[PDB]
């Protein structure tokens, strides 16, 4: 069996209020 | 049928971004993820609005009683 | 709501019968019989 | 019903409160369900403690002397279980507080010993929490359960119905509902994948 | 038909097809239980409709025909029968019941 | 309350239990009539003697 | 429609109690070489349907429920993020119905909406070795959420935090038929069937409610006998 | 307003149910909160609704 | 001056007024849960809390039971006063932090 | 089976004394369930 | 307790502010307030929204009532302070004024562009006015409004909101009326687009963590939250405010005993967006203002027996 | 011009006792065109 | 005080008392068929 392919290139979509992607 | 105007949950106004969204996928050939993020959709609340969306009105528009074929 | 017919079953009309589906029949002053 | 004869019966014969029990086995057919059971656990649990604010709120949440709820002129409150350092009221007191308010003042508190459907071991070593104990209308031990304020024979509400008469039971059974709902709206509840 | 899978992890197709059978068995059974019992009860009610306990406590069919002299034989109302045999409870709260 | 039942205003408007005009009630039934079938608590018909 | 015989201008009226709109009007002529004026029209009515209280919804997992109340949004507990749920399904309505896929969907649905990627639900793409829970939560973690999908939230009323993280996700829902507006009625005076001088089925003509024996029997047994009779 | 379900089976596209959205994707909390959703159980965010959510005809 | 906004509920009020039951229209947890907090800060308040008899209709019921130093209304208006002053504090501070930023 | 009873019923010229509720039910009288066992009798000066 | 004991302790930190979102912090205020204090901003802060919609004609494919409220959800850039409330008891003619109501008209016919470069899919070029946008809504001054709104004429806050799509021969001609309402009334007023808060995640360490652990530890949180102190190699919270509270640590048993995750007590992070009608602090004033205006109103109310 | 050919879409009007069909196509089914008229809707 | 009340309906009760639980659900004949029998 071939396992469910992991979706590659998943970064953080979620960030605490008042912050962007770049801050992390 | 047509682009919802506001995110149900968020209440944020999602109605405009659709055209630009298609534009992004089309011209820029982005993923689905970045375009939304680029449109400024953070809450997955307001992301699903565009993301899952269907313009089904387009099919409706194909039937116009007011014009010849 | 009109039918004119059947005057009114109240001798201080006779004022003027419309039937509602519920069968009261109603005259304008407001007898329902 | 269209006449006083009829509604006289509908009030005094076929009734919610008048019928708390199967004619079949004589068992309670009425009681809170689902949420309200799971709430009572997290409420009657030892881990519950409430400030003077939270405590008083939940009481008058479900009591409201404005209506026939309170047998008294005021809402009688208990001393906090923990005075020092920080005054606090446990969960079990809140139950005790209710019964205190909604029962006839002239009449002594219920005294009840009963089990519930949760075995001691779940809570830990040496916990008695399976055993449900009221002494003089106070909740001294154990957590309230389906077997208590649900529909169950020889539960608490079944005893209140027995001792204080169905009307009190009916009130109690409703007062708890508002209580737990309030408590739910506070702490909520949920079941996730992790569970 | 022994199913080693669990809904959390999931169930193999064979199991699934098995588990679909049991499902259908339940649903079919729920439907038929509706009709069957409901017919029975009407038979009882219709004939027992007229039973009258009179103030003599004797059971009487509506015409007056006697059935039982005492309802349970103790004539004890079932809805009120519960705590009667619970004496220890009644011992406590005595001052209340009193 | 458990013994209670929620009634939609729809049913509140339709259903009607005429009350024998007495004394104690006349204080209500006036207003009950004045209110209208459209305004709850309302009244719908009146049975004369 | 004007009538020649009665020499009257008569009228058809809208029967349904629920207010509708005039959607389309279709002038229908007939065959047999014209000469025939308009004898028939079909009319679409448009009827607004909103999610009234009493409207059955469902997920794709077979969870059917009546909308209980439209809930004031401020009172709907709000996420750490600020997202009030669209729908709130009781957590108790599970173990009995044994629907896990909805929890899983709750994950993946959220998981997709974050990364912007569709999530294949095709059956038997997983196994006991690879569970979706492990699979999707892994994504949620990489998205910066709880690997279990649970979320910190705050009671919309109190404002205080709920006792524990609660389990939120994005689940596809289906509004059904069987809207309450279709089903209910009251107090049928009108029909009074001619033979029995008794009401009739409600439907949409103004009937009533049948009692029946099993209901009769209760009255006798129920206790509300004078009333019942 | 229909929405393509995020969670999907590949056949959904093959059979092309896209042309006929059967529902919408809803942000859902599995929770006991309002207490009004006990038996049948179905609480809808009011504001969410008024935004056109689930509007039928 | 609206007389329909609030009304004392005489059934549950004592004769002295140390314990009262208030009903307020057009309200919700919002005003109450904040109101009770200000009130409970009053040291003479023996009891306070709010209920919403049914959430559909908008009604807010308040208990204030006092140790007797004052009436309930006294605490209530004392409560309201404080709450008013409580906002202005935030109003003050918040304005400052804006212009200072 | 109505007639077969109804037949036998007539054949005996059977008087029915209206006891069973179903009977009473048909006629439209009161029943002997309970709320119809004891008679309410007023009182009056004289 | 006392107001001074509050006014002394209470403190505000504005992290950022924008014409749309303003994220700030409120320290030493008490959840009973902030919540209620919040949700005034989600509801009872009034703002202008289209309410009554008069179709002179809709030939579009979109049925009326949909396009009706579909307009209503369109935000407007208007100061509600420039407008007044609307009494419902008045007769409809009187119910609306220039001081009550902002009139918006919409007139579009769709016509096939003959210039279409045949073999073209694009409806923008195929058709004329195929797409109806928010920016298409025309503001019609009424009376003094002609004067009043000359400064900032009424505009949909997001001019590019797509209202309707049209095919040639189809038209939409309508007038709508904009009034004041509170979000509490109907979902389209309160110009938040969201409003909420959260608590400072009080995350604290029960015993020093360094080595690979600190790195493993630091990875368990949003970046920048966990500093690894140089030369002690040990992990220290840099700022918790950046944390999303994933509770990811709690999955790793090694760290499970070493750290507790919590919220601080009285402190709040307000993230307030806007529908564009008002800057958040402008709203947030009204949040305060309204709440105060409740009490000051109620204090002055006679308490009837 | 109250009506539309249900087929060729040709706009038309009719009269009393007139052949119901498209004067162009002849399709005997006809649509009633919507005209400028004042209809109220609440945006709620 | 727990005695039965003269003039109730047990005939209905005992009917419903059997009727309802029937809806609830060697190798001797069992269940409703047995009960019917
Ligand atoms: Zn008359
Ligand atoms: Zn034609």
């Amino acid at each position: 069996r071939k396992d469910v392919p992991k979706v590659e290139g998943l970064k953080l979509e979620h960030f605490a209020t008042g912050y962007d992607a770049e801050d992390f | 049928m047509i682009v919802p105007v506001r995110c149900f949950s968020c209440g944020k106004v999602v109605g405009d971004k659709w055209e630009s969204y298609l534009n992004l996928l089309q011209e820029d050939e982005l993923d689905e993820g970045t375009a939304l993020s680029r449109l400024g959709l953070k809450r997955y609340c307001c992301r699903r609005m565009i993301l899952t969306h269907v313009d089904l009105i387009e099919k409706f528009l194909r039937y116009n009683p007011l014009e010849k074929r | 709501t009109f039918i004119r017919g059947p005057i009114c079953g109240t001798d201080n009309c006779p004022s003027r019968l419309w039937r509602i589906i519920d069968g009261r029949r109603t005259c304008q002053y407001g007898h329902v019989m | 019903p269209q006449n006083e004869n009829a509604r006289a019966e509908a009030l005094n014969l076929a009734n919610t409160d008048s019928q708390y029990l199967t004619p079949t086995s004589g068992s309670p057919v009425r009681g809170l369900i689902q949420d309200h059971i799971s709430a009572g656990v997290w409420l009657t649990s030892k881990d519950s403690f409430f400030t003077r604010e939270q405590y008083q709120q939940y009481i008058y949440g479900c009591i409201r002397p404005e209506d026939g709820h309170t047998t008294r002129s005021k809402i009688v409150t208990l001393p906090p279980t923990i005075f020092k350092p920080y005054p606090l009221w446990t969960g079990k007191q809140i139950i005790t507080t209710v019964l205190l308010n909604v029962t006839p003042p002239d009449m002594p508190g219920i005294n009840l010993i009963s089990k519930n459907k949760i075995k001691n071991e779940y809570w830990g070593k040496g916990s008695l929490e399976n055993e449900v104990l009221f002494k003089d209308g106070a909740l001294l031990c154990g957590i309230l359960d389906k077997s208590q304020y649900g529909a169950s024979k020889y539960g608490i509400v079944h005893s209140l119905h027995e001792v204080y008469g169905p009307e009190v039971a009916a009130k109690v059974l409703s007062v708890l509902g508002r209580l737990f709902t309030n408590y739910i709206t506070a702490t909520a509840f949920t079941c996730g994948m992790d569970d | 038909g022994y199913v080693k899978g669990r809904f959390y992890s999931g169930i193999k197709p064979q199991e699934y097809y098995f588990h679909c059978m049991a499902g259908r068995e339940g649903l079919i059974d729920t439907a038929v239980k509706t009709s069957r019992s409901g017919y029975l009860q009407r038979c009882l009610t219709k004939q027992l409709e007229g039973v009258h306990v009179s103030y003599d406590n004797s059971i009487r069919d509506a015409d007056g025909t006697l059935v039982q002299f005492m309802y349970g034989g103790d004539a004890i109302d079932i809805t009120k029968e519960s705590h009667m045999t619970q004496f220890e409870f009644c011992l406590d709260n005595y001052y209340a019941l009193l | 309350e458990t013994n209670e039942i929620g009634v939609p205003p729809v049913f509140a408007v339709k259903l009607t239990y005429p009350e024998p005009v007495t004394a104690y009630n006349i204080a209500e039934l006036r207003q009950a009539v004045i209110n209208g079938p459209d305004k709850w608590p309302g009244a719908t018909q009146i049975q004369n003697e | 429609y004007f009538d020649d015989t009665l020499n009257k201008t008569k009228i058809k009226t809208y029967h349904s109690s629920e207010p509708a709109y005039i959607e389309e009007v279709n002038l229908i002529g007939d065959e047999s070489n014209k000469f025939q004026e308009l004898q028939t029209v079909s009319i679409k009515y448009r009827i607004r349907r909103t999610p009234q209280i009493g409207d059955k919804f469902s997920s794709r997992h077979g969870q059917k429920g009546v909308c209980s109340r439209k809930w004031p949004t401020i009172d709907m507990p709000f996420s750490e993020t600020g997202i009030q749920p669209d729908i709130i399904i009781n957590p108790h309505a599970f173990p009995s119905r044994m629907t896990i896929g909805m929890f899983v969907e709750s994950l993946a649905g959220k998981a997709g909406a974050l990364h912007g990627i569709a999530q294949d639900s095709t059956p038997w793409i997983f196994n006991e070795d690879d569970t979706p829970a492990d699979y999707f939560g892994e994504q949620l973690a990489k998205a910066g959420y709880n690997y279990h999908g649970n979320e910190p939230m705050y009671s919309g009323a109190t404002g205080e935090e709920l006792r524990a993280d609660i389990y939120v996700g994005v689940v596809y829902y289906q509004r059904l038929r069987h809207m309450v507006n279709d089903k209910f009625q009251v107090r049928s005076t009108g029909p009074v069937n001619s033979l029995t001088m008794q009401p009739v089925k409600g439907r949409k003509r103004h009937g009533g409610i049948r009692v029946g024996e099993m209901e009769r029997d209760a009255l006798i047994g129920h206790g509300t006998s004078f009333l019942l009779q | 307003t229909g929405q393509t379900p995020i969670v999907k089976a590949n056949l959904y596209d093959d059979y092309g149910m896209d042309n006929f959205p059967n529902g919408f994707n809803a942000v859902v909390a599995v929770i006991s909160y309002t207490g009004y959703d006990m038996d049948d159980a179905m609480i809808i965010n009011k504001s969410a609704d008024e935004r056109g959510f689930g509007y039928g005809t | 001056p609206d007389r329909e906004k609030i009304k004392l509920l005489t059934q549950a009020t004592s004769e002295d007024g140390t314990s009262a039951s208030f009903q307020i229209v057009e309200e919700d947890h919002t005003l109450g849960n904040a109101l009770r907090y200000v009130i409970m800060k009053n040291p003479d308040v023996e009891f306070c809390g709010y209920s919403i008899p049914h959430p559909s209709e908008n009604l807010l019921n308040i208990r204030i039971q006092t140790y007797g130093e004052t009436t309930a209304v006294d605490a209530l208006q004392k409560g309201l006063k404080d709450l008013m002053d409580l906002c202005d504090v935030v109003e003050s501070k918040f304005t400052e932090k804006i212009k200072s930023m | 089976t109505t007639c077969q009873f109804l037949t036998k019923a007539v054949l005996d010229n059977e008087r029915e004394q209206l006891d069973s509720p179903s009977a009473r039910i048909v006629v439209g009288k009161l029943n002997n369930v309970g709320t119809g066992s004891f008679d309410v009798l007023a009182k009056v000066p004289n | 307790w006392n107001v001074e004991k509050f006014k002394k302790d209470f403190e505000v930190n504005i992290s950022s502010l924008d014409a749309r979102e303003a994220n700030f912090d409120l320290i030493n205020i008490d959840t009973s307030i902030a919540n209620a204090f919040r949700r005034i901003m989600i509801s009872e802060v009034p703002s202008v929204a289209a309410e009554y919609v008069y179709f002179f004609n809709n030939t579009s494919v979109i049925q009326d009532e949909v396009l009706a409220h579909r307009i209503g959800l369109v935000p407007l850039k208007v100061d509600p302070d420039m407008l007044t409330w609307v009494d419902s008891n008045l007769p409809d003619d009187e119910k609306f004024t220039d001081e009550n109501t902002i009139v918006l008209s919409l007139n579009v016919k769709c016509t096939r562009n003959p210039d279409a470069p045949k073999g073209s899919t694009d409806p923008k070029e195929l058709y004329n006015n195929a797409h109806v946008y928010a920016r298409d809504l025309k503001f019609e001054p009424q009376g003094r409004q002609s004067t009043t709104f000359a400064d900032c004429p009424v505009v949909p806050a997001d001019p590019d909101i797509l209202l309707a799509k049209l095919r040639p021969g189809q038209e939409i001609s309508l007038k709508a009326h904009c009034i004041l309402g509170i979000g509490g009334d109907h979902a389209k007023f309160s110009p938040v687009s969201t409003a909420s808060y959260r608590l400072l995640p009080q995350i604290n360490i029960l015993q020093p963590i360094k080595g690979e652990s600190a790195r493993r530890f630091q990875k368990c949180f949003p970046p920048g939250v966990i500093g690894i102190d140089e030369g002690s190699d040990e992990a220290y919270v840099k700022d918790a405010r950046k944390d999303t509270v994933s509770r990811e640590v709690l999955r790793y048993e090694e760290f499970a005993d070493k750290v507790k995750l919590g919220r601080v007590r009285n402190h709040f992070i307000f993230n307030v967006e806007s529908a564009g009608a008002m800057t958040p602090e402008e709203i947030f004033f009204k949040s305060v203002r309204i709440l105060k205006n409740k009490a000051e109103y109620l204090k002055n109310c006679p308490i009837t027996q | 011009l109250k009506y539309i050919c249900a087929e060729c879409s040709s706009k038309l009007s009719l009269s009393r006792t007139d052949a119901v069909r498209c004067k162009d196509c002849g399709h005997r089914i006809l649509l009633k065109a919507r005209t400028k008229r004042l209809v109220q809707f609440e945006a709620r | 005080r727990s005695l039965i009340n003269p003039g109730e309906a047990v005939g209905i009760i005992a009917s419903q008392s059997v009727g309802e639980p029937s809806t609830q659900m060697a190798n001797v004949t069992l269940g409703i068929p047995r009960l019917r029998e």
